DNA sequence: ATGGCGCCCGAACAGGGAC
DNA sequence: GTCCCTGTTCGGGCGCCA
């Protein structure tokens, strides 16, 4: 039968009109096939013949790939979907067991024929039509429009949803103990009711749902221990996705790479911390489909290490409110960051990695900082609660980090943990220009056309140095020129620049950078015993500066 | 049962398919509340359920306000406001008062409900659609629509004016020794009178709004241990511009001077009587900054000279409603922070410092937010409108935590940006 | 300036209730930070907080008393009150009422008080005193300085005055607060006069008891 | 409901002495204390709030200080108006609680009490009453003790006694116990004695009498 | 057979600093 | 009037569910 739920209206986008598209002649056995099909569809009420005035047309085909319960005869509503209005999808993402708490008994229902069970907005029906072709005799063709929700129409998706809800609602109003996580055409049901009592309810539900036209097909869940749900193997106490199988023979074509990577990403739910970056690197570069990178040696490490992680049989326990929320994170590689949200020690709630290479030049704190936030949000979504935090970094560390950093940044409640390669900042500029060291005076520059230029310095001690180069910029130049003076230091050094840019890039206290130069500039700071740096304007001719400019260019350089 | 008043026609600016913003997650503590309050609004008839069919959408959120009233629903119509055309009765019906800024105290009333009585164009409605979400996505989102006037929206105060005013009409003629300004959901009322009297007369206005067309305001809680309500009061008068600009080097060194002159340079952009050159000389020649104490009392004549210029009111303030407003915040030192406002670059109209809030509530953001808020309020009371905010915080960040501390009934426009030392020159004047 | 005086029974048979009224003259019980407090100061014990009536009508009682404690305040006439029921001995004390006010965001004190109010609990009723003289007797006049005294045993209502020789003697006298003997007050007070003086010119303890309106004069 | 404590219940200083008083709570209160001074004439006035903000009207001589859960009240030089019981008050957790105030008595070079024991009067005796008193007067430290004891050193049942305040004159003090026995006993026991023992000279100052005449 | 969501590379965008 | 950086968003391929 069909649901008598008030249909949702659905207009075509302002401008376009119905999809009228020539239906090419399909095959002979197919004609009859498609026919034999529509017929059934008709008595069902799924469709009906139409008046010779609905010109709108869309192509159709059919093909039951060898299967009994299965039969295929689909439509390509592309042009239509291309034409139909956009409605705001309804979805703040899918669920996840981690948030799912625990009940005495459970069940998992699926309403059958879902889509075709909701009727179509009569009005918009005019479009969802099609012509099923014929052979010679009856020269003219057969027309049929959809009277319910079409199998590949953007509408349907949300439609069915919005509908299914209204139905579930009152029942929900009737039994505020049973629980139901509705997912498109799937109902996870639970409540702390003695299996018997629990039974009467589900049925109660089934009857109601079915009463509204939503068949409650025999593909029902009873076998408590094994509950096929949203992909997760739901057990009376642990959850897991056994299908954690992986492909390896192909390991070559870009796809195969992209295949594994994700599998990992996917299996990253409870399989503790893995490093995909290793391989991901091998996923970059040439995005040529057939090309087959083999730096496989380079990431061998990752592959197998992970392989063995994927070997170790994991699982996630259920969420309990009586207790509390927390998560600790570790640093794997330079960017590799992973966590673990548990309520009780070795029993884990859920795991996950992180590797956002944010800024063009970002240090290691930012990483964790960012790292934590991803946990937050996510967790918020999973438990609507902020968990406490176990972060790898001392106090005085994270403290100074901000105390110096003239830019707001903070972290929700977190405690200290002494275990992994503890996070900390390497180099740190000095407060006051220390005495007993040379106050260098840097400078650099170039011209758009040049693409070449010099970069050097002086020193109060009359000493100088200059170095022209190429394939750089006024910016790079000024940044490069820092490198020298740095290099030519020792136990201390008073540096002097006029370029905020570089100046800034350094101040941040950068742990890395795709750029070699600046990455290098770090290591020196990393090496030196003391560095400091001040800023001075340029064209105002200030300090020995006036001398460095001309030194770098006699109105222009060589 | 909404009022029988006819309806004002509202069709947003052209080529503006309304909003389509997404709904950031929200905490349990929020959902529940947001739910409740959202549900009985449906009952009274105020809001109606809708489904996917509506393409448009905006975000909403709870906000546990410290007072006898429940939390507050909040709808980020920011973008909506932007799309909706200009209204004369807005500006017209809502003009800004001067003496306003000039008073012994000012108070703020959440007078939203007033909007609950007047209806709303049937059509323009789809542009208010919002959506309450759920934990773990037990179910899909559930969206509502506004039927009447939504609490917070250009168009809203724009219309209800007639009503709003005449209601207040008595109060004024009843004693115009106080003044009132309207800004969306809020009513700004100031009496140069004594605090208690002010507070009482305020309370009068309450009751008045009560008896009149059931205009019902919140009722801010008041207690004994750390007495916050005693401060709820808003007294501007004692609001000076950030006179933080100094130096007194009794033996200025290469750095000291150098540094400073890099500073003095930038100042020349705001101020005219600027002279960095005199000192630039004391600095001329590749000297060793470190330890060199090149004490120069020759330039001392022009160094205390710039001081005169720094000590006064920068003559140029030419406020202009036809132009937008802006604000920079600077993290200058632990605890305290800074604000500067203008429309034209390096030509600020006012400046200041929101410092520490003498509470162990140590949290960068919290302050920043608090900053903007108290910054805003301040701005509102003055030129009326709301400044854009060059935010000294990284996006992803600000986002995940601003709601947790917000407390206004509006939400100003903000943008994120990095900071150079140019202004870090303590001379916050951007 | 603002002030306030309290008032009540002074005397109440046990297991009964009583009503104390505090009448103030300055502030009003309608102002944001105003309030009136009630305190009880016992026999020698310190300062106990009974409760505090607040302007907005938010009253806070003592956890150990609320139960049998209740406040109010006819705002309109600047009068707050305290009500204590089934009053047992202990409760017998000097209750005070103070103007409490929330000065500022960080300040709230009892800016102004007002000499408390005696309240005695006792079955016992109005009794005249039983005055007796305290002579040197046996050990006759020795030192050139001598002490004399008077025994005031058997009176109930606390107040009772007594001096020496119609107030003449004021120089060297000691008078001591009486104690609850048999649910009654027993008092004594002594004097010391130079030898010549007493054996010679007469000395007299003269007691007075308002309630039992008995006057008396005990010589030697 | 905080636990308020004023340790040094009472002390005796002299004119001009600078005195400090220790107030203790049972948790951080955050400068949420007040200092009242009760005058021996019963009155009670407010000196300071917020643990250090001086109440308009109190002599500068008074100064606030303290923190956490330990606070302090102090005055510079003594002038005879200040010798009073000073109370410490918290306004944190609503069960507002006053610590046990501190008396601030005058200091005076000690002295032995002039003790006097008085026999029972015919006047009373003849009605059954057999009351005996012993006047212990003008002595310096309040600290002292009397021992009512009849032949056989016992502090029999019938001991009533109270002491005065610091006579604002000679700053001394005085108490007086009263023995109450039936005439039957006044007749039975023979002698009757008063044993006053003060910080005098390791001396048990005693006065006694013997006369069971009815 | 089209909706969602999160990862992980590129491609193109727009806006402060600035010759 | 322009290059420079840089910090974002898409598209996109992909595993995952329905």
């Amino acid at each position: 039968p069909i649901s008598p739920i008030e249909t949702v209206p659905v207009k075509l986008k302002p401008g376009m009109d119905g999809p009228k598209v020539k239906q090419w002649p399909l095959t002979e056995e197919k004609i009859k096939a498609l026919v034999e099909i529509c017929t059934e569809m008709e008595k069902e009420g799924k469709i009906s013949k139409i008046g010779p005035e609905n010109p709108y047309n869309t192509p159709v085909f059919a093909i039951k790939k060898k299967d009994s319960t299965k039969w295929r005869k689909l439509v390509d509503f592309r042009e239509l979907n291309k034409r139909t209005q956009d409605f705001w999808e309804v979805q703040l993402g899918i669920p996840h067991p981690a948030g799912l708490k625990k009940k005495k008994s459970v069940t998992v229902l699926d309403v059958g024929d879902a889509y075709f069970s909701v009727p179509l907005d009569e009005d918009f029906r005019k479009y969802t039509a099609f012509t099923i072709p014929s052979i010679n005799n009856e020269t003219p063709g057969i027309r049929y429009q959809y009277n319910v929700l079409p199998q590949g129409w953007k509408g349907s998706p949300a439609i069915f949803q919005s509908s299914m809800t209204k139905i579930l609602e009152p029942f929900k109003k009737q039994n505020p103990d049973i629980v139901i996580y509705q997912y498109i055409d799937d109902l996870y049901v639970g409540s702390d009711l003695e299996i018997g009592q629990h039974r009467t309810k589900i049925e109660e539900l089934r009857q109601h749902l079915l009463r509204w036209g939503l068949t409650t097909p025999d593909k029902k869940h009873q076998k408590e221990p094994p509950f096929l749900w949203m992909g997760y193997e739901l057990h009376p106490d642990k959850w897991t996705v056994q299908p954690i199988v992986l492909p390896e023979k192909d390991s070559w074509t870009v796809n195969d790479i992209q295949k594994l990577v994700g599998k990992l990403n996917w299996a990253s739910q409870i399989y503790p911390g893995i490093k995909v970056r290793q391989l991901s690197k091998l996923l970059r570069g040439t995005k040529a489909l057939t090309e087959v990178i083999p730096l496989t040696e380079e990431a061998e490490l990752e592959l197998a290490e992970n392989r063995e992680i994927l070997k170790e049989p994991v699982h996630g326990v259920y969420y309990d409110p009586s207790k509390d929320l927390i998560a600790e994170i570790q640093k794997q590689g330079q960017g590799q960051w992973t966590y673990q949200i548990y309520q009780e020690p070795f029993k884990n709630l859920k795991t996950g990695k992180y590797a956002r290479m944010r800024g063009a030049h970002t240090n290691d704190v930012k990483q964790l900082t960012e790292a934590v936030q991803k946990i937050t949000t996510e967790s918020i979504v999973i438990w609507g609660k902020t968990p406490k935090f176990k972060l790898p970094i001392q106090k005085e560390t994270w403290e100074t980090w901000w105390t110096e950093y003239w830019q707001a940044t903070w972290i929700p409640e977190w405690e200290f943990v002494n275990t992994p390669p503890l996070v900390k900042l390497w180099y740190q500029l000095e407060k006051e220009p220390i005495v007993g060291a040379e106050t260098f005076y840097v400078d650099g520059a170039a011209n758009r056309e040049t693409k070449l230029g010099k970069a050097g310095y002086v020193t109060n001690k009359g000493r100088q140095k200059v170095v022209p180069l190429t394939n750089t910029t006024n910016q790079k130049t000024e940044l490069q020129a820092i490198y020298l003076a740095l290099q030519d230091s020792g136990l201390e050094v008073n540096i002097v620049t006029d370029s905020q840019y570089a100046l800034g890039i350094i101040q941040a206290q950068p742990d890395k950078s795709e750029s070699e130069l600046v990455n290098q500039i770090i290591e020196q700071l990393i090496k030196k015993e003391k560095v400091y740096l001040a800023w001075v304007p340029a064209h105002k001719g200030i300090g020995g500066n006036e001398q460095v400019d001309k030194l770098v260019s006699a109105g222009i350089r060589k | 049962p909404i009022s029988p008043i006819e309806t004002v026609p509202v069709k947003l600016k052209p080529g503006m398919d309304g909003p389509k913003v997404k709904q950031w997650p929200l905490t349990e503590e929020k959902i529940k509340a947001l739910v409740e309050i959202c549900t009985e609004m449906e009952k009274e008839g105020k809001i109606s359920k809708i489904g996917p069919e509506n393409p448009y959408n905006t975000p909403v959120f709870a906000i546990k306000k410290k007072d006898s009233t429940k939390w507050r629903k909040l709808v980020d119509f920011r973008e909506l406001n932007k799309r909706t055309q200009d209204f004369w009765e807005v500006q017209l019906g809502i003009p800004h008062p001067a003496g306003l800024k000039k008073k012994k105290s000012v108070t703020v009333l959440d007078v939203g409900d007033a909007y609950f009585s007047v209806p709303l164009d049937e059509d323009f409605r789809k542009y208010t659609a919002f959506t309450i979400p759920s934990i773990n996505n037990e179910t899909p989102g559930i969206r509502y629509q506004y039927n009447v006037l939504p609490q917070g929206w250009k168009g809203s105060p724009a219309i209800f004016q007639s009503s709003m005013t005449k209601i207040l009409e008595p109060f004024k003629k009843q004693n115009p020794d106080i003044v009132i300004y309207q800004y969306i959901d809020d009513l700004y009322v100031g009496s140069d009178l004594e605090i208690g009297q002010h507070r009482t007369k305020i309370e009068e206005l309450r009751q008045h709004l009560l008896r009149w067309g059931l205009t019902t305001p919140d009722k801010k809680h008041q207690k004994e241990p750390p007495f916050l309500w005693m401060g709820y009061e808003l007294h501007p008068d004692k609001w000076t511009v950030q006179p933080i600009v100094l130096p007194e080097k009794d033996s200025w060194t290469v750095n000291d001077i150098q540094k400073l002159v890099g500073k003095l340079n930038w100042a020349s952009q705001i101020y005219p009587g600027i002279k960095v050159r005199q000192l630039s000389k004391l600095l001329r020649g590749t000297k060793a900054l470190t330890e060199v104490i090149p004490l120069t009392e020759e330039a001392e004549l022009e160094l205390a000279e710039n001081r005169e210029i720094l000590k006064e009111p920068v003559h140029g303030v030419y406020y202009d409603p036809s132009k937008d407003l802006i604000a920079e915040i600077q993290k200058q030192g632990q605890g305290q922070w800074t604000y500067q406002i203008y429309q034209e670059p390096f030509k600020n109209l006012k400046t200041g410092k929101y410092a520490r809030m003498r509470g162990a509530h140590t949290n960068d953001v919290k302050q920043l937010t608090e900053a903007v808020q108290k910054i805003t309020t301040e701005s509102i009371v003055i030129w009326g409108k709301t400044p854009k905010f060059k935010l000294p915080i990284q996006k992803e960040t600000w986002e995940t935590w601003w709601t947790e501390y917000w407390q206004a009934t509006w939400i100003p426009e903000w943008e994120f940006v990095n900071t150079p030392p140019l202004v870090k020159l303590w001379y916050q004047l951007e | 300036q603002i002030t306030l005086k309290e008032s009540g029974p002074g005397i109440v048979q046990p297991s009964q209730p009583f009503r104390l009224t505090c009448t103030f003259s300055g502030f009003s019980l309608s102002t944001s930070g105003i309030g009136v407090t009630w305190i009880r100061q016992p026999s020698g014990k310190g300062l106990e907080w009974l409760a505090t009536i607040w302007w907005d009508d938010d009253n806070r009682y003592n956890p150990s008393l609320k139960s049998r404690l209740t406040v109010s305040k006819d705002t309109s006439n600047n009068q707050a009150f305290l009500n204590m029921m089934t009053v047992e001995t202990a409760d017998t004390a000097i209750y005070y009422c103070a103007q409490s006010a929330i000065t500022s965001v960080t300040d709230s004190a009892m800016d102004h008080w007002g000499q408390g109010t005696s309240v005695t609990v006792s079955s016992a009723a109005t009794t005249p005193p039983s005055v007796y003289p305290l002579a040197p007797g046996s050990a006759a006049q020795t030192n050139s300085m001598v002490t004399l005294g008077c025994l005031v045993k058997g009176y109930f209502p606390e107040p009772v005055t007594v001096t020496w020789n119609s107030g003449s003697l004021s120089s060297g006298v000691h008078t001591f607060p009486a104690v609850l003997q048999s649910d009654l007050y027993t008092l004594s007070s002594s004097v010391t006069v130079p030898s010549s003086t007493w054996p010679s010119e007469t000395v007299t303890c003269n007691v007075a008891h308002p309630a039992s309106s008995t006057k008396v004069d005990k010589k030697i | 409901d905080i636990q308020m404590t004023q340790t040094t219940s009472s002390l005796s200083a002299s004119l001009g002495d600078r005195v400090t008083i220790s107030c203790s709570a049972s948790q951080d209160i955050s400068s949420y204390l007040n200092w009242y001074q009760q005058k021996p004439e019963g009155t009670v006035k407010l000196l300071i709030y917020y643990t250090s903000s001086l109440h308009s009207g109190v002599p500068s001589a008074f100064s606030g200080s303290g923190s956490g859960t330990d606070y302090s009240l102090t005055i510079s030089n003594l002038e005879p108006e200040d010798f009073a019981t000073y109370y410490c008050q918290q306004y944190s957790k609503f069960p507002w609680t006053f610590g046990g105030g501190t008396k601030l008595e005058i200091k005076r070079a000690d002295a032995a009490p002039t003790v006097s024991i008085f026999p029972p009067s015919s006047e009373q005796l003849t009605s059954g009453g057999a009351s005996v008193v012993c006047f212990l007067n003008n002595f310096y430290p309040k600290d002292i003790n009397v021992a009512w004891a009849i032949d056989g050193s016992a502090a029999a049942n019938g001991v009533l006694n109270s002491w005065t305040d610091q006579d604002s004159k000679d700053s001394t003090y005085s108490m007086s116990s009263t023995l109450t026995l039936t005439a039957d006993e006044y007749e039975a026991a023979n002698s009757y004695t008063c044993a006053a023992t003060h910080k005098t000279s390791t001396s048990p100052i005693v006065k006694s009498f013997n006369a069971n005449e009815c």
